[PDB]
């Protein structure tokens, strides 16, 4: 009996239980305080004393070893490079001999991610932000070049004193097109994947599965009519008001219903009914929709000026949606 | 069977909103050591011509077959599981079941704890406390 | 500033449960427009260059 | 701490075994998933569910999402493992107060001869809810996740507290300590 | 009953915007391959 088992026989005094998860806080606890690059913060790395996992005294073989990490530091250490492609390509194909996972990163002509670097992935995110604003402003320049009748794809009433509020329409009409690009383009990378544009990116380039987070309604994939909308405040700072995409389906004028679904009040308006809501859409064809107050709406096609690497659409897919059920 | 090498649970029992405690020791456990004594080595003995006997036969056509899907990584993977710490003259096979089913089957007699009791209470509480007195019949 | 219209109005009785041929109607503030502000974004201070 | 436990048990199918793989288990803090755009009251109304999947250094496609088991703990969680505490008695193990999070060991992709690519990508997801702005992604390197030395060494003395706590406890719990517990006060104050 | 005014919705109908004369020209609607964010 050693001193361990009065310990272990010490709880199971004052227990009336084993509890397994004290046992191994009765042995050692391996902790390793680690930094995230991302926060600047910390997080534990843990290794139990019986843990299978990594750092556990009992864990199988092989086990992580640090021959790709620790040449790849010395490799422009002692040529003082910051960059192993500022590295001689004699040293570059010297550890390539010995590692010849190493070829990816060094040998490919056009690598999606920029290799040997950290923020290489944010520049893959970046990028695509780009990539899918210019697909709008220049197929929103397009149907809006040349000075157009847009008349209105909606119905709607108007009262008489309504008219005066019109009229400020047409003065307003210019600025928000700017503020929408504005903040569009001012978006964080991250946050802008949720917006209802880049869902119907992830959903047509999905097309060509199920986006993460099941924003997409179930019958968005059945008729072109089918459709994501977000609202934008119309005076003041233009914000954008609604957190979920709404879906909404039109059938010249044809009315328009929601779908099957905490509270925004943005929801209980159609597109375009009332003041105080620029309203934005788009297709699993990615034919859009901007539909301003009064219900005067013009198309856009904006799939002709998107322009992606089938490569990167098939990889920036896998990591934001998900293989359909 | 924790005292020949427990849990701070499987000491305390719910039935009808009451709370019991099994606890409540030594003499008690020495009062049912050989119980464990049998528990033990009818599941021992149990087990082993379970492992021992299905590698040895597993007698094909279809009896080996719904046998091995049956064994689908269910039995075979149990077997696969027990028979690496473990190994695979004459071994009385045959003889230790006549053995095993006389005193694995006698466990089950013992352990049955038939009922004879069946309270139809009648104008009275269809719930009878602790202390009191219920109407019992055995007939029907 | 006006937007163009075929029609200038009618006068029309609408019972309530015989309502056929269903549409919708567009909404206004109840404040007056000097209330409802120009549209205005700001440029944040610096840029990312 | 039950959220390694029951993933070890998931480890345990050595997935496939035929790519080699490891695992590593990580106490994230508050503060860290803060600054991360995770609200924290949120995840406090016992596990949690976590996606995870693996992506390639430079170019490839990342793993599929993979469910993992996630528990937070809004209290000291390196305490926790440290000083467990009787449901019954509290008082017997005094201890530091400190912040916490959720418990999430991460798979580590190997080799033959498991060598680990740094700057390799291992990433996880947290859902409040199912829309997009209810879900957030973390990202780690393969450089960042794994320390290069372990310390067993500053755990040691600790046990010995223990030691000296029970039997330290039991002294002032006295007569109405249960016998058991007084006997092993005996010896462990003899290795004391 | 109710009463109303009513104008009937017609697609006929139209409101005309008109643009500044820069306006088509910004580094908005104008993004290069790769900017500097």
């Amino acid at each position: 009996r050693s001193l361990v088992e009065w310990l272990d026989r010490g709880w199971e005094a004052l227990a009336g239980g084993d509890r397994p998860d004290w046992l191994w806080s009765r042995r050692s606890i391996s902790v390793v305080l680690r930094h995230h690059y991302g926060t600047k913060q910390r997080f534990v790395v843990v290794s139990y004393e019986n843990s299978v996992a990594w750092g556990g005294r009992r864990a199988r073989p092989p086990r992580l070893s640090s021959e790709l990490a620790t040449a790849l530091t010395e490799a422009c250490a002692a040529e003082r490079v910051v960059r192993p492609h500022q590295l001689s390509p004699a040293a570059q194909t010297a550890l390539l001999r010995r590692f010849p996972a190493l070829e990816g990163p060094l040998r490919h002509p056009r690598p999606v991610l920029q290799p040997f670097d950290i923020a290489a992935e944010v520049a893959f995110v970046a990028r695509i932000q780009i990539a899918c604003l210019r697909a709008l402003g220049h197929s929103i320049r397009a149907a809006l070049q040349g000075g157009p009748r847009i008349f209105q794809r909606l119905r709607y009433d108007f009262g008489p004193h309504q008219s005066e509020w019109l009229g400020e329409v047409t003065r307003r009409f210019p600025v928000l097109l700017e503020n929408l690009m504005r903040a569009l383009e001012g978006t964080a990378p991250d946050a802008f994947f949720h917006t209802a544009y880049a869902l119907a990116v992830l959903a047509h380039l999905g097309g060509q599965l199920v986006p993460l987070s099941d924003d997409i309604p179930a019958r968005f994939a059945d008729s072109d009519a089918h459709y994501a909308f977000d609202y934008y405040s119309t005076s003041g700072d233009t914000l954008r008001l609604t957190n979920r995409p709404i879906a909404v389906v039109i059938d010249e004028q044809s009315k328009c219903r929601f779908m099957e679904g905490p509270h925004r009040v943005c929801e209980q308006y159609l597109p375009g009914e009332s003041y105080a809501y620029l309203c934005l859409g788009f297709n699993r064809r990615l034919c859009g929709l901007v539909v301003f107050p009064g219900g005067f709406a013009f198309t856009i096609n904006t799939a002709a000026y998107l322009s992606l690497a089938d490569p990167v659409a098939r990889a920036v897919g896998l990591r934001f949606c998900r293989g359909a059920a | 069977i924790r005292d020949l090498n427990e849990l701070p649970d499987l000491n305390v029992l719910y039935y009808n909103g009451a709370r019991l405690s099994l606890v409540a020791l030594a003499s008690v456990n020495t009062e049912l050591r050989s119980l464990v004594l049998n528990m033990v080595y009818s599941i021992t003995e149990g087990t082993t011509l379970i492992l021992t006997l299905i590698p040895r036969l597993l007698a094909l056509g279809y009896v080996n077959a719904l046998l091995q899907m049956q064994s689908v990584t269910r039995e075979a993977a149990q077997l696969i599981h027990p028979e690496a710490p473990m190994l695979m003259r004459r071994l009385p096979l045959y003889e230790a079941l006549v053995a095993w089913l006389a005193h694995a089957g006698q466990l089950g007699d013992i352990l049955a704890l038939a009922p004879a009791v069946r309270v139809c209470t009648f104008d009275g509480a269809a719930v009878v406390q602790s202390g009191d007195m219920a109407p019992v019949i055995r007939y029907p | 500033m006006d937007p163009y219209y075929p029609f200038d109005a009618l006068d029309v009785w609408e019972h309530r449960r015989f309502i056929v041929a269903d549409s919708r109607s567009f909404i206004t503030p109840e404040f007056p427009r000097d209330f409802w502000m120009l549209p205005v974004f700001n440029i944040p201070r610096e840029t990312a260059a | 701490m039950n959220a390694h436990f029951a993933n070890e048990v998931q480890y345990d199918l050595t997935r496939d075994p035929s790519s080699p793989a490891s695992l590593i288990h990580v106490i994230i803090s508050s503060e860290c998933l803060a600054a991360a755009g995770v609200p924290l009251s949120a995840l406090v109304r016992a596990n949690f569910r976590v996606e995870t999947q693996t992506r390639a250094h430079a170019t490839g496609d990342c793993t599929p999402w993979r469910s993992a088991f996630a528990a937070y703990v809004p209290a000291d969680a390196v305490g926790a493992i440290l000083a467990p505490v009787i449901p019954a008695h509290p008082d017997l193990l005094p201890r530091v107060p400190s912040a916490g999070g959720l418990f999430v060991s991460l798979p580590v992709a190997c080799d033959a001869q498991g060598v680990y690519d740094p700057y390799t990508v291992a990433a996880l997801r947290l859902a409040w809810g199912p829309w997009a702005t209810c879900a957030r992604v973390l990202l780690f390197s393969y450089d960042e996740l794994v320390p290069p030395n372990t310390r067993y060494a500053a755990d040691g003395a600790r046990l010995m507290r223990l030691c000296r706590h029970f039997c330290r406890y039991v002294a002032r719990l006295g007569a109405a300590a249960p016998a058991a517990a007084t006997e092993a006060a005996a010896h462990l104050s003899l290795g004391m």
